[PDB]
């Protein structure tokens, strides 16, 4: 679980790069499907499945907006984030292994926008911030 | 991958003792009860689960059978397994978008149905074989993943 | 999380099995160091690191004296493991992804040894139950 | 693992670029620090972590730089992956009894270090291409554990 200390180091960073969530998003997304390109099979309905592709794009900004309301969330994810969780679990049936996937592009993407705030002692707090994001995406799933 | 002779031994020994039939059609029962996301794609077969939330749908859980004689090829030719899955491995993805990490988890649901049948005869050693050759089956589908 | 469903199941099996803890415990190590060999850089301090040795034996009665502890703080088991869990995070250093490793190997063993009480239900609920023993296993590590 | 053209220029170009002085040392300090558990194989070099909780025993830092020297010999013979790295896996193995799960977790912090300094030409094709030989390595490494 997260102690005070991670909580505020991923309230702090996220103060930080915030301002940036939609192309940290976009980044994250484009990654995932390049880099992990089995996972395109739950975006075939798009037409444009390519890096920085307009729905890629538009998609970005939904992700990292959960993310927004996971740090908004932080001290109770299970309840904050169950609506998101039913919508992967029953409406597009994710395996919830897929989650820590994106978490790890998620964390790549971080690095290089911005390299001196996202520190080991960052890192280490918002590792755990996100497997904490994808155990409550989990929740509704069985 | 590469086989010793007693490993060789104990997948052959493993599969002429199987039934497919009883095997089979256990175990994806038993992983779309366990790993339910992967109702996805038997979805429209429709009638899937019991009002008892069991997955007693004989037809899909008949898939089972053709697993399990999917894993014949490589049994039968374990020095090429890799190139063995080549179609079905482009099946799987580019016809029927499954995703590979649901292998994994067929394959888990395959080695513990096969455990409860087998029972003291499932040793150590037997479950390491038979989970090596999984391995190298489940690698070898997830390869026309593009 | 565990669901009142996912619980009780949890509770009704080990009321069944809880019985034969010590050899199941057993063979589930024995597996573990077989199957996994790279597992046994944790045990290397033990002469005999072979399946059903005496420490492998010792060991599995501690395990499942472990597992049976869980069950009993099945509402909290952050709370219940801390202990279990400090020990494995700061004394033996164990890598976390090795728990689930034990736990796969915890249900072959359940299923060879209880094939009729070992349903896809009582394994679904076991699972989800197992995995969050890892998690709070983990909880101490960083 | 086969390998394109462009996957093998990718990665010879990454290599070239590298500082293993600064990348190495920066990856095994940020893994000590997000993967505490690494430690246990550098307790004895002692003097590990500040007071502020940095892993700042440039010694011990300097291991990183060895890991990617080690990293070379991969790059050089891509298409002897496997066979190149038997004495180093032997060696994290049975003398140094290295949980191989680490070598994942260090690559994860070499691929984010080196993320942080190439910036924007750490393309998402970049990171695959890279991903993808570290995947190799690390599977190479954990042969000998038997
Ligand atoms: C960090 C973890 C993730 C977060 C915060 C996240 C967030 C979101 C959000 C906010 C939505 C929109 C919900 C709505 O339509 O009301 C969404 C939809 C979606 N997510 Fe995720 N997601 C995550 C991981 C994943 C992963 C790993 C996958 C699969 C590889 C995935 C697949 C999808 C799909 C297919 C949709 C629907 C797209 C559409 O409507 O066309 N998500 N996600
Ligand atoms: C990893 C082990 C697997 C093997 C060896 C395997 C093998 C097969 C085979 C032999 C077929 C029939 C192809 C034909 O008609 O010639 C098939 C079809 C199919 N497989 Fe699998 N499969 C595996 C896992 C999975 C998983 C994990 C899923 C999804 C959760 C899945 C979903 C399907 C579907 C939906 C079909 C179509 C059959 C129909 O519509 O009647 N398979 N597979
Ligand atoms: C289901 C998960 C697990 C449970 C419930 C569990 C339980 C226990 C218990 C109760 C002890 C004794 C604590 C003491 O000495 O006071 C112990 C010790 C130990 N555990 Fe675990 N364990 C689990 C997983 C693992 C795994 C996956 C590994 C490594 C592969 C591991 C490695 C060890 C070692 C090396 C010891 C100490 C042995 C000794 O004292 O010689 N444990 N475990
Ligand atoms: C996966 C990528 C890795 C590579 C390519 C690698 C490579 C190397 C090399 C080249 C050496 C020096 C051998 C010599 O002296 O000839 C070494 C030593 C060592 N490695 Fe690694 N290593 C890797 C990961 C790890 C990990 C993950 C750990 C533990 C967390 C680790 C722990 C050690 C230790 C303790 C030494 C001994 C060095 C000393 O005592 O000075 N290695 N490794």
């Amino acid at each position: 679980s997260l102690s005070d200390k991670d909580k505020a180091a991923v309230r702090a960073l996220w103060s930080k790069i915030g301002k940036s969530s939609d192309a940290i998003g976009n980044d994250a997304l484009s990654r995932m499907i390049v880099v992990y390109p089995q996972t395109k099979i739950y975006f075939s309905h798009w037409p444009d499945v390519t890096p920085g592709s307009p729905n890629i794009k538009a998609h970005g900004k939904k992700v990292m907006g959960g993310i927004a309301l996971a740090v908004s969330k932080i001290d109770d994810l299970k309840t904050g984030l169950m609506e998101l969780s039913e919508q992967h679990a029953y409406k597009l049936r994710v395996d919830p292994s897929n989650f820590k996937i994106l978490n790890h592009c998620i964390l790549v993407v971080i690095s290089t926008m911005f390299p001196k705030e996202f520190t080991p002692e960052a890192h280490v707090s918002l590792d755990k911030f996100l497997s904490g994001v994808a155990l409550a995406l989990a929740e509704r799933y069985r | 991958v590469e086989w010793t002779d007693k490993e060789r031994s104990i997948i052959s020994d493993i599969f002429s003792h199987m039934d497919y039939d009883d095997i089979g059609p256990k175990a994806l029962s038993r992983c779309l009860v366990v790993y339910p996301w992967t109702q996805r794609y038997f979805s429209g077969f429709g009638n899937l689960y019991n009002a008892e939330g069991i997955m007693s749908n004989a037809n899909v859980a008949a898939h089972g059978i053709k697993v399990l004689h999917g894993l014949d090829r490589g049994m039968k030719n374990m020095d090429n397994i890799a190139d063995a899955y080549t179609d079905l491995s482009t099946l799987h993805s580019e016809k029927l978008h499954v995703d590979p990490d649901n292998f994994k988890l067929l394959s888990d649901c395959i080695t513990i149905v096969l455990a409860a049948k087998m029972g003291h005869a499932f040793t150590a050693e037997t479950q390491g074989a038979f989970q090596k050759f999984l391995a190298a089956v489940v690698s070898a589908l997830g390869k026309q993943y593009h």
